[PDB]
């Protein structure tokens, strides 16, 4: 449960929050988001599977690891974000269109938020836009994100967190600093205040030599944890990979459904065709020769319209929107 | 028969103090230049028009 | 607290609210947005200093000032707008990109809204568009309003409050007008029911030659407050300027951050550059020629591409959005 | 109170939902939209007029009507739509422009929503876009949805209800396919297990020679109710007319507040006119000659511009916005 800095929380500024995102993927075909923030959820307090509730950073001196429930967390682009599944380091959810990301806890009157930008379209299979997989059409080859939280997109590298400086932990007073290790805990604490020294202190140590609060750090050994190699964290002498961990929801191939369009009127004439076409929506209609030379043509088309189009005793060639090629031969 | 008077003007918006243009109109151009004189070993800076 | 005519109410229809927008101002480089409704904030009921509530105009013939919460006033463009500040007479607030503003009040299930037209649109500070200001990048001159509730942008002034009339205070009976003042306060009338008349009662009285309701006005005397210069009051007699107050918020210099873009390709040949630009948002290049005759072209750019330039022995200068000039000499 | 195949359930599929939208009307001047779902409101449990509450589809195997209240509704295409009337069968609701409509039930945490696409557009009344009906304007011709429950667009025919199988009343046991009624109710059931077979069962009954569940059908003769002709129902055998309810809302004509542009200046010359004209919003400006050929043209413009325009002798017309007809001739 590492915390990270959001370029944008709550209010405006970029801060420091547990649940900051820094990469999104965008690629399945139902519009499906996979998104990967700092914190880990479906596990409890010692890491445990509990779907119902997530643990994540602590916002203390001693910054010990808190929880919160599953309720209590929101996903949003341009309107709220439908959530899918979620696996620890990770989340899926489907949502409408925008130019950037927001999760959002909201521990009561205690909201958090990480926004980043990401221009989430909406895309679409097959020759023809359609808001929505109609209920009736033809079923194409498509890749969604699997709901599944048992699959495995790769394995994403942990490695033991690095040194995390404190301030409750140093104290100056007159003119002498002294360390406030919490209670029971190890820290470890170092400075140059005039020579280098270095130690461990578990209870209230006074330093020698040192004049200034600024000059000197002390924090806890905690090696029992392993976090991801975020780019806002400080790392340990040796980042040896030590971890691996799956990335849920696999881009896994299945099969979509969608629209045929209306069928075109063939008005006819000597060596050629003019096919009326109506499409309430753009549809790609692509035309070539069965030649030597194709002279391929494709485009999209709204409304109702009418083409021209030469047939020699070659032939043609039409695709329109989904439907299967149709072949001509002139006379 | 039932009179009513209607009335309106202008002024400056309450932050036109940092929004505002201002109207110039300039004159010949009096050029001045900082120089660097060295000349054996001693060197200078000076302004000049 | 005067209540005047806002232009759009909840349901449909132009009426009265306490709460009617004026005039919005939103020239700061943030995007924070001031807004001046009739209505006052962080007072109590004798006006004293009270961040958590405010007062307003009541809905009733008594027409007393009334108070209410800040936890249940809202700000929406487009979406929610998150309330910065508040003092008096202003607001003022982050909101996102729309074309009209609204103020709602929501006292349980009463709701009260003005909403008013202003195309706010999403404003940035530098030579590249961006959606957010970026963590690392170059301190730049902006003007943002300050937050601080105890600045002023200026003054506004304000008079005596005009008459103020009442139907609950007349009454007709048997072809008889009788006036109804509340309790203790003494209500001036006035009225010609044949020739004209004038007084003061504070007790139920009678008119005499009034044949109708319509006939005649009453209204109390209420010379303790003063109001703004709205449209939307019948003014008093003497229209002395008698209070001014602080316009909060004042619009105050500052720095901001700015992305830089994307550090060109210079592919040289004879006497001139190809510059290869990559830049995810509409980013502005600005060159000009170093002689007698500038030639400056400035033009936006989105995604990749490349521009010739031809560059003269007298040499060509270019700025790439916010980094700095950069001049170059041909041989 | 029928359960209609809605294309889009709360989560991404098509699902079978008591509140199936199946068609829309956009075409009233103020926006305002009429829905009609396989719900109805407004109604108690026997049907009787009570606002509060409506009635519903079950999502059990008895299948009985179930209830809720007003105020679990919600209506909204991009944001919250304002619900403005509902009578039965029928919804009545202002919305924001969007391009697909959604209403949704909210029984807590049961979440059933069903999404139609409909590009709802924005529209307005005269010869100027404008956001909202201004205070101040021409009050023009127009036509909007009555708010009045108790109006008539016309009428919705109904029928009895088909046949309803179901799966809880039938079960295989050691090869065998029994019938399993719920209480009292006597249960029509009919299939062919070699040789035909039907008649009613109100108990646990055995069949002979059936050697699959899939092989039998069985439902509960409900001729006590009457269902819109909807298209994913399976009808009775007799589809005759048998109810007439009236499509409430009706498109009444009433009148419409429409802004006047500014004014224009005209600046003139030998034969014709320069109009100086300013216009925050897209307004048409349509002119005609006064002679044997119009030579009419019509255009909208924005911002501040300026048209020249020759005048003859027998004269130049032009309207500018809503601004009546101005007629002038040359010298």
């Amino acid at each position: 449960p590492y915390l990270g800095f959001c370029p944008y929380c709550r209010h405006s500024a970029p801060c420091f929050s547990p649940i900051k995102i820094e990469n999104v993927w965008d690629e399945s075909d139902d519009g499906s988001i996979r998104i990967q923030v700092s914190a880990q959820f479906g596990y409890n307090q010692a890491g445990t599977a509990d779907v119902t509730k997530f643990r994540y950073m602590s916002f203390d001196h001693d910054h010990d690891i808190k929880e919160d429930s599953m309720d209590k967390i929101a996903i949003s682009t341009s309107g709220p974000c439908r959530r899918l599944g979620h696996k620890g380091y990770f989340l899926l959810a489907q949502c409408p269109p925008g130019d950037s990301v927001t999760v959002s806890i909201t521990s009561g009157a205690s909201e958090n938020s990480c926004t980043v930008e990401k221009k989430i379209r909406r895309k679409f299979v097959g020759r023809e836009e359609y808001l929505f997989p109609p209920v009736h059409g033809k079923l194409v080859k498509c890749h969604v994100y699997d709901h599944l939280k048992e699959t495995s997109a790769g394995y994403i590298t942990m490695h033991r967190p690095g040194p995390h400086a404190y301030k409750s932990y140093l104290e100056e007073a007159s003119g002498e600093v002294y360390i406030k290790p919490p209670s029971g805990k190890n820290v470890t604490y170092e400075c140059k205040c005039g020579d280098y020294s270095t130690g461990i202190v578990s209870t209230r140590t006074k330093m020698n030599g040192c004049t200034k609060a600024k000059q000197c750090i002390a924090y806890k050994s905690d090696q029992t944890k392993w976090v991801f190699n975020s780019p806002d964290l400080i790392r340990h002498t040796d980042h040896s990979v030590q971890g691996k961990l799956h990335i849920p929801f696999r881009l896994t191939p299945t099969v979509c459904p969608v629209p045929l369009a209306h069928t075109p009127t063939v008005t006819k004439w000597f060596k050629g065709i003019t096919l009326h076409l109506t499409a309430t929506r753009p549809t790609l209609l692509t035309t070539r020769k069965l030649g030597l030379r194709a002279d391929a043509t494709a485009e999209w088309i709204t409304g109702t319209t009418s083409r021209n189009f030469s047939v020699g005793r070659e032939g043609l060639e039409y695709v329109w929107g989904n439907h299967e090629p149709v072949r001509v031969w002139a006379q | 028969e039932n009179t009513q008077l209607s009335e309106a003007y202008v002024e400056f918006a309450p932050d036109c103090t940092i929004d505002h243009a201002v109207a110039l109109k300039v004159h010949t151009a009096a050029l001045k230049v900082g120089l660097r004189i060295v000349y054996g070993n001693t060197t200078a800076h000076l302004d000049t028009f």
